């Protein structure tokens, strides 16, 4: 969940 | 490649991640360990949820929500105690696209703040939003499913990803959905961590416009291979979201  | 005008700045529509965008995300529990605190004050949208919800905006569109979503946070988050349940009631959702501004100054009605900050948490728990001062999600693949899934749009939205197609082709298709007054959702990760945002124009020189989801922070053009806002990076050098992209297309309603 690295999309930020 | 044709001219488009820059979509969302036609409509007026500049998001953030923080206030009044972020009224109704989670409010942080704990101070992770070696850091200062943020108990007490609202996570941020998450850059996933603020670029899709000014594509939404664009659209004014659904006036009903279709279906509940619910998670369960990372046992690993350090400001939440676990478990940690998030739930939103979609289904019962009526959005009133008249409260849901284009932007806010601040001097907005407690009403259309709570409209933008009600949109922005659903759409961050319905793409499994890992909440915190930064918040990141995996972004695409579940963007593409919220769209349809959740929020009602057209069985012609879905995913993209860079390494399927030749240059030529994956910008024929980010040109074509620009020809049809479609603002796409694009993402990218490198030197400067992964980010997403929205491409809604082109120059005809091969240069895209991009809306970076930071209130217009860092917003103009940029090539596809080179997405790199000079707000972002300290000390002095260079990066930007330039591997592994994907994008969200076919965005339009029902």
């Amino acid at each position: 969940a690295e999309i930020x | 490649q044709p001219v488009v005008k820059s979509l969302l700045n036609s409509k007026g529509i500049h998001y953030n991640q923080g206030n009044p965008y972020n009224l109704l995300t989670p409010v942080i529990e704990k101070v992770k360990p070696g850091e200062q605190s943020f108990v007490g004050q609202h996570a941020a949208t998450g850059c996933v949820a603020t670029a899709t919800a000014q594509i939404m905006k664009y659209h004014n569109y659904p006036n009903k929500g279709l279906k509940d979503y619910t998670y369960t946070l990372s046992s690993n988050n350090p400001y939440f105690n676990h478990p940690k349940n998030l739930f939103a009631a979609i289904s019962t959702r009526q959005y009133n696209w008249n409260n849901i501004l284009p932007t806010y100054s601040g001097r907005e009605s407690n009403v259309q703040k709570m409209a933008i900050s009600e949109l922005m948490a659903d759409v961050g728990i319905s793409v499994d939003m890992d909440y915190g001062p930064s918040s990141g999600s995996a972004g695409s693949s579940r963007v593409q499913r919220a769209l349809k899934e959740n929020f009602g749009y057209n069985q012609s939205v879905h995913q993209i990803n860079r390494s399927d197609f030749s240059k030529q082709d994956w910008e024929a298709q980010i040109d074509k959905e620009l020809s049809q007054n479609q603002p796409v959702y694009y993402q990218g990760v490198g030197k400067v961590g992964g980010h997403a945002f929205v491409i809604d124009g082109a120059d005809g020189r091969n240069f895209y416009h991009v809306n970076w989801g930071w209130g217009g922070v860092s917003d103009g053009f940029f090539r596809l291979d080179a997405l790199n806002p000079s707000a972002l990076g300290t000390g002095g050098g260079a990066g930007g979201f330039n591997g592994y992209q994907s994008a969200v297309v076919g965005i339009k309603p029902l």
